RNA sequence: AACUAAUCCUAGCCCUAGCCCUACACAAAUAUAAUUAUACUAUUAUAUAAAUCAAAACAUUUAUCCUACUAAAAGUAUUGGAGAAAGAAAUUCGUAAGGAGCUAUAGAACUAGUACCGCAAGGGAAAGAUGAAAGACUAAUUAAAAGUAAGAACAAGCAAAG
RNA sequence: GAGCUACCUAAAAACAAUUUUAUGAAUCAACUCGUCUAUGUGGCAAAAUAGUGAGAAGAUUUUUAGGUAGAGGUGAAAAGCCU
RNA sequence: UCUCCAGGCAUACGCGUAUAACAACUCGGAUAACCAUUGUUAGUUAAUCAGAAUAGGCAAUAAUCACACUAUAAAUUA
RNA sequence: AAUUAUAUAACUUAUCUAUUAUAUAGUAUAAGUUUGAAAUUUCGGUUGGGGUGACC
């Protein structure tokens, strides 16, 4: 990681991240799965239905991604008839 | 700062002194080893164009007076000095030249053959097929490159029409217009090839460093598996 | 030198080749610098020393060291000291005078004695004179004795001193001639030939 | 003359600036070289009667070889420049 | 004349005499009154070097100044 | 063999191989005179 | 420390102090202004604005010259803007493979060509681009005429300009002697590049070339002081008298 | 291990080596090594007869220093062409053409003694 | 009851601010084996910075190095063994002599590019201390370091502890 | 950086006596080299001393000035030498 | 004066005052005497020793006591 | 060994000249191909230690 530019003197995001994980506002992240797209012909119904799925992510994962990206990424997004308007936020979250 | 010894522009028959080279160029680094040191030498001007005519003088057959016939230390054969007119000149001995003697040195053409003695300069035209020739040029007015060392004698196998076919010493033939002179008889020293060195340190007298002491077909695809 | 220390003994001496050697590097003494014009001291003239041993009692400059600030008082600010000490013989004990700087002393008007301060100012010639602050009055230039020792009106020429008017006799006759050209005329030397030319460069 | 392009993207400079080059913009690859070019002819009015190509003041098309080489270097021809067209038009509508 | 010297610097160059001009010397023209470029580096270099003596030069008159006022 | 002699003095040699002529000769001994004389040597060659 | 101005200003303030300062003023202008050669060897862009194809939206772009190394062997020629192009290349043009020096060099020929206005034919290093310009301009002399210094980008190129631009502002009859009329037509034909004869005279001039020119110009040996006194003293006296 | 701060005369090097120690030539080495000493290239000292001479070496404590007004030349002009010119002028003898006549010399050429460049020494 | 020693304060230096410069200083000598008064033998930079290093190896690649106004747009668009990393622009904003620095192993290497080392390029030190006055005889101050002396030792031992 | 060392270029030097012959012959000095043993091992010496030895008119040895330079030079190859 | 040892004198190269006298007795010589050390003053003398005009024309025949004598590695401005 | 290689050498197509009836010559350059003087980089693991094997 950068942590301190030549230039600009901030850090700088790790564009890996960016291209593969999307972030809810709340907090957490979505991916894909590894292998959704791959020989599908030997993959069982069950497993390809388990790989086309959006999965979260564990709290370490979560927490180098946080790492990982500056804070333009964790802004709220006001994307008219976004699909994902329900879910950055927690709802009935007691813990 | 290496400036070549051959800086004389005028012909003289005196010995002019030579330096060595060493085997290293103008640059000062090796480009051929193996020689180095030696005796002292000096160089005598040799004339290899037969037929130069003297200054003011027409350009017709003359006739030359050998004077002696002299070991030369750079070359296999040896050298006679030539007398004719009010010139002297250094040149290339043939095998029986001996002082007193009479040499021709001919540009008339012959349109029939012309009966050949050793020592005599003739157009290759004038002599007739099969004579020992020596000092061959390459074209006319060139001067003499070709059998110039001791005992080498090249034949002259045929002429046709303006040109005539010549038998290097390494049994290559090569082609030369009938114009260019060549000198008749062999070069002289032919024993020169029975000469015995003996002993390391006579060819540390001429020049010679001694050998260092240092101590390829890729088989096709096919053929790899048989190596 | 930037260590030279200035002191009582006149520089070049024996003793200041002593007391300042090439390899000394000791403390610069700090002086608060005066301009040529301000410095208003001069030897000869009366002054009274404001505080001290001797504060209150008016003498004679006999020495200036400018670069210290320093006026010099004869038989004043006197310490005790043995000159000429021997082995043999312990010496005779002489008062040497120390040095007094600027601001402990004050020059003194003439018809009344007193520690009158002065300030410089031009007359009707021009020439610049020292004035007192109070009293207006000329302090006139004291006269001191040359520092060599030479008297002019006590001087007598002896050999090889030209005379007065001799040596203000007028011989110069403006012209456009060198010296060279003037002493050959007059010698009367003759030279006809001409130098080649030069390429300068 | 040879044209070559950067492999590697320069980036913007702004209006009044001039962009800073790295040693990665040093690498070039040939887009064209003009010498392989199909070559254009070369147009000339005479100013005489030449063998196989036509009268004084005809427009002809030939060869830059021919037209350099022979034709304005003898001075058989001239430029077919606008003016130089117009005196010769001139000269053959009087003619 | 002034002339700039191979190292770089103006000089005053003193003329001398010679009895043929200059164009035909040979001791003359081996002498050279220019610097090449590559001298460039070292013109800079040496009014950096100046210009770092005069400013320590100034730097310390200040300060000296300061110990006088402070004394007097 | 003993070591440590292999200064040999010539005053011929040592002119001509590091002396003001021969550094002037080449545009990179003209360097060392001026690095020298940059750096303030009171020898700026032999 | 620090300087007082940036080091890419110097050259401004050299030209600004001294000598230089008593430079000709259009002079000067030459000197100040930068021009970018017409591109050679790199495709311009046509537009300012080109389409993104991977995001699909509307981007700046920019003409960024490939830098050219001008060997001084070209000076002495007629290259048409042509130069060397030192760079790299990848081998077998992906690059994952091995990037390695690579020198493109102009194609050179000899050739002769005439001038009208100078009435002599010079033998010139010459690229096909020269010639192709030549032929667009209608005449060597033209092409020497129009195309700018930074164009020509040649001391020898500049120098047939200056003799042609004084050629034909002096009206020289040492053109075509004898023949008034064919002298005649040829400064009509070339007449709309005339100028003045002060200014043809500092083109194409290096710094130092024009300095040395200057130089020249406003050498004097020093006045003897006795006539600058006695000039003094006849005005005096003359005045006096009045 | 060679002195590279002291000078370099000619008691240094070989015996080859040798250079003056700033005596000025008085003469010519022709071929064959002949020394021709010219007379024209050794100095002569001009020395004048001082019988009678009222000047020594000091001067009297008692005489008065004068102010001290180097000579420039506006006062060389003033006190020895201004005289001529001024009442030649009023007589109206008096050209811009004849300034050698007051003493004005065009060029320095064909003199003995050049004021520039200098071709005398002190 | 003292030897070796110790104490010391200013020589200068450091970072900024401000500022284009016009310091390039007698005679003579000097590019010849420099510093040698005159002929001989004439005189002239450079084609792309590389690698280390980062990528936990390395092989495309690796900020500054290789400068073009500040703050923002923005570590965003883009670029990349799409890895390590790299990284804009449109656009907007912008009127101005000092020290919570050093004080002789510190601060400049500097008392000096000297001494000295090296054939050469090159490397490169150490140190000073009276007082107002030395034309007052160059002072004082300190059980104070290790080391010694004054005053060798006296069965038995991590040398002390009870 | 080739004042050491490797090789080279140019200009110079040295070799008594004795026997063979007519010599990269012999005995053996000067000179060049460094076989074997002892001493020395911060030594006299960062390779020496004392003895004993090899060559000693030659591919000998020595002197002076010049040349070749590190991606290189030189090498009767020891991966030797290039302060 | 005696006892004993057996590379010395010049020049080249190099070094650069170590030269000589006096006065000193700290430092230097691995200790003393005395000085090679410190300070002061002096010194090395050259027409023979040593160093530092132009343009053309032309050269066959070593050295070694140079005769004899052979030879081979073929060898000095007039 | 992998990756390269306007070191030299060769050919081929253009480019530029000469000629010629289309044609054979050459060539201050570009693009290929062949040759390889060189250049850069590397030396997986487990196995009293070394052959081979093997194994991951
Ligand atoms: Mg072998
Ligand atoms: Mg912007
Ligand atoms: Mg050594
Ligand atoms: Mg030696
Ligand atoms: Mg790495
Ligand atoms: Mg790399
Ligand atoms: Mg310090
Ligand atoms: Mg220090
Ligand atoms: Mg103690
Ligand atoms: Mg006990
Ligand atoms: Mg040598
Ligand atoms: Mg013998
Ligand atoms: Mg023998
Ligand atoms: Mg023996
Ligand atoms: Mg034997
Ligand atoms: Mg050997
Ligand atoms: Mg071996
Ligand atoms: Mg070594
Ligand atoms: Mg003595
Ligand atoms: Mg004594
Ligand atoms: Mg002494
Ligand atoms: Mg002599």
């Amino acid at each position: 990681l950068t942590y301190c530019s030549t230039r600009k003197g901030k850090r700088k995001t790790v564009k890996s991240v960016v291209h593969r994980f999307l972030r809810l506002h709340s907090g957490l992240w979505l991916r894909r799965k590894a292998g959704y797209k791959k020989k599908l012909w030997k993959k069982s119904t069950a497993r390809k239905k388990r790989l086309r799925e959006f999965v979260f992510c564990s709290k370490t994962q979560s927490k180098l991604l946080d790492k990982m990206t500056t804070s333009f990424w964790k802004r709220r997004n006001w994307y008219a008839g976004d699909p994902y308007q329900m879910y950055h936020d927690r709802t009935n979250l007691r813990v | 700062k290496f400036v070549s010894w051959k800086s004389r522009t005028k012909y003289t028959v005196k010995p002019v002194k030579m330096r060595k080279s060493g085997g290293r160029d103008h640059t000062g680094r090796i480009r051929v080893h193996g020689i180095g040191g030696g005796h002292k030498q000096n160089y005598r001007m040799i004339d290899f164009l037969r037929f130069r005519p003297e200054k003011e003088k027409a350009p017709e057959p003359f006739e030359e007076k050998v004077v002696v016939v002299r070991y030369d230390p750079c070359r296999s054969a040896d050298i006679a000095l030539v007398a004719g007119g009010s010139r002297k000149r250094w040149i290339i001995a043939t095998e029986n030249m001996k002082a007193g003697d009479t040499i021709l040195n001919s540009n008339h053409i012959g349109r029939m053959a012309v009966a050949a003695q050793e020592g005599d300069a003739h157009p290759l035209g004038a002599l007739p097929v099969g004579t020992l020739i020596n000092n061959v040029e390459s074209e006319p007015g060139r001067g003499a490159q070709y059998i110039r060392a001791a005992g080498t004698c090249g034949v002259l196998l045929r002429k046709v029409n303006g040109t005539a076919i010549i038998q290097l010493p390494s049994k290559r033939q090569m082609q030369v217009l009938e114009s260019c002179t060549a000198t008749v008889g062999r070069v002289s020293n032919v024993n020169h090839n029975q000469r015995v060195i003996g002993k390391a340190g006579r060819n540390r007298w001429l020049g010679k460093r001694p050998n260092s002491g240092l101590w390829k077909i890729r088989p096709l695809p096919p053929m790899k598996s048989y190596v | 030198s930037p260590f030279y220390r200035y002191g009582m003994s006149r520089p070049g001496s024996i003793a200041d080749k002593r007391k300042n050697p090439p390899w000394s590097r000791r403390r610069p003494v700090v002086v608060e610098p005066i301009s040529d014009e301000d410095w208003h001291l001069f030897c000869g003239d009366m002054v009274e020393i404001l505080e001290g041993k001797d504060a209150g009692k008016q003498g004679k400059v006999v020495q200036v060291v400018r670069q210290r600030n320093w006026v010099v008082l004869e038989g004043l600010n006197t310490h005790y000291r043995y000159i000429g000490r021997t082995k043999d013989h312990r010496g005779t004990m002489i008062a040497s005078e120390a040095p007094l700087l600027h601001h402990q002393v004050k020059l003194v008007d003439p018809v009344d004695r007193k520690p009158t301060e002065i300030q410089w100012r031009f007359t009707e010639a021009g020439e610049r004179v020292r004035v007192s602050t109070r009293s207006g009055r000329i302090i006139p230039k004291p006269e001191f004795p040359r520092a060599d020792g030479i008297v002019p009106e006590t001087w007598t020429d002896g050999p090889k001193d030209t005379s007065v008017e001799d040596a203000l006799e007028r011989t110069y006759v403006p012209r456009l001639k060198t010296l060279e050209e003037d002493v050959m005329e007059a010698m009367g030397i003759q030279e006809t030939r001409r130098f080649k030319k030069v390429y300068w460069y | 003359t040879v044209i070559v392009e950067r492999w590697w993207k320069v980036p913007l400079a702004g209006e009044g600036r001039k962009p800073h080059l790295h040693r990665r913009h040093r690498v070039y690859k040939l887009v064209e070289d003009t010498k392989h070019r199909p070559k254009d002819n070369l147009e000339l009015i005479l100013t005489q009667s030449v063998d196989e190509i036509g009268v004084r003041g005809d427009l002809v098309s030939v060869k830059k070889s021919v037209g350099r080489n022979k034709l304005l270097s003898q001075g058989l021809a001239v430029y077919a420049s606008p003016e130089n067209r117009k005196l010769f038009e001139e000269e053959k509508s009087l003619r | 004349a002034w002339r700039r010297d191979i190292f770089g610097r103006i000089v005053w160059h003193k003329f001398k005499q010679w009895p043929i001009p200059w164009y035909l010397n040979k001791r003359y023209n081996r002498r050279r009154f220019f610097a090449m470029p590559y001298v460039d580096r070292f013109i800079r270099l040496r009014i950096e070097k100046h210009a770092r003596i005069e400013a320590r030069k100034r730097s310390l008159q200040k300060k000296k100044e300061k110990i006088l006022h402070a004394k007097f | 063999r003993a070591r440590g002699n292999e200064y040999q003095p010539s005053n011929i040699k040592r002119k001509h191989k590091h002396g003001w002529v021969r550094r002037l000769s080449t545009p990179a001994g003209v360097q060392v005179i001026l690095r020298r004389m940059l750096k303030g040597r009171k020898s700026l060659s032999h | 420390p620090l300087h007082r101005y940036p080091v890419h200003l110097w050259q401004k303030l050299r030209l600004r102090q001294g000598i230089c300062a008593r430079l000709p003023a259009h002079f000067l202008r030459s000197l100040e202004e930068e021009r970018t050669p017409t591109p050679v060897h790199y495709k311009p862009h046509g537009t300012k604005f080109k389409i993104n194809p991977k995001n699909g939206q509307r981007e700046r772009v920019e003409d960024v010259p490939i830098p050219v190394h001008y060997p001084p062997e070209s000076q002495q020629g007629l290259w048409g803007g042509e130069g060397l192009i030192l760079g790299y290349r990848y081998a077998n043009n992906d690059k994952l493979s091995k990037r390695v020096k690579k020198v493109w060099k102009p194609q050179l020929f000899t050739r002769e060509l005439y001038s009208e206005i100078l009435d002599k034919k010079f033998t010139v290093t010459v690229t096909m681009r020269t010639l192709d310009l030549i032929d667009e301009a209608y005449g060597f002399d033209f092409y020497i005429l129009k195309t700018p210094k930074e164009d020509l980008g040649s001391k020898f190129g500049m120098d047939l300009k200056r003799g042609m631009l004084l050629r034909l502002a002096r009206q020289d009859p040492h053109l075509h002697p004898e023949n008034p009329e064919r002298r005649a037509a040829i400064y009509d034909k070339y007449r709309s590049f005339v100028i003045p004869e002060a200014e043809a005279e500092w083109v194409g001039l290096t710094l130092e070339e024009a300095l040395e020119k200057q130089r020249l110009l406003e050498e004097k040996d020093p006045v003897p002081l006795f006539k600058v006194y006695v000039e003094e003293l006849v005005q005096r006296l003359q005045e006096q008298v009045l | 291990g060679a002195d590279r701060m002291s000078k370099w005369t000619s008691k240094r090097g070989p015996r080859t080596f040798t250079k003056s120690r700033g005596a000025k030539k008085t003469g010519i080495y022709t071929s064959d090594r002949k020394f021709v000493q010219i007379k024209e290239m050794v100095p002569e000292f001009v020395v004048p007869d001082l019988t009678g001479f009222k000047l020594k070496p000091y001067v009297n404590y008692r005489a008065p220093a004068g102010i001290d007004t180097p000579l420039t030349a506006k006062a060389l002009f003033q006190e020895t062409v201004a005289p001529a010119i001024e009442k030649d002028f009023k007589e109206g003898t008096f050209d811009a053409n004849n300034l050698e006549k007051y003493g004005f010399e065009p060029t320095q050429e064909g003199k003995l003694f050049q004021l520039y460049p200098k071709n005398f020494p002190r």
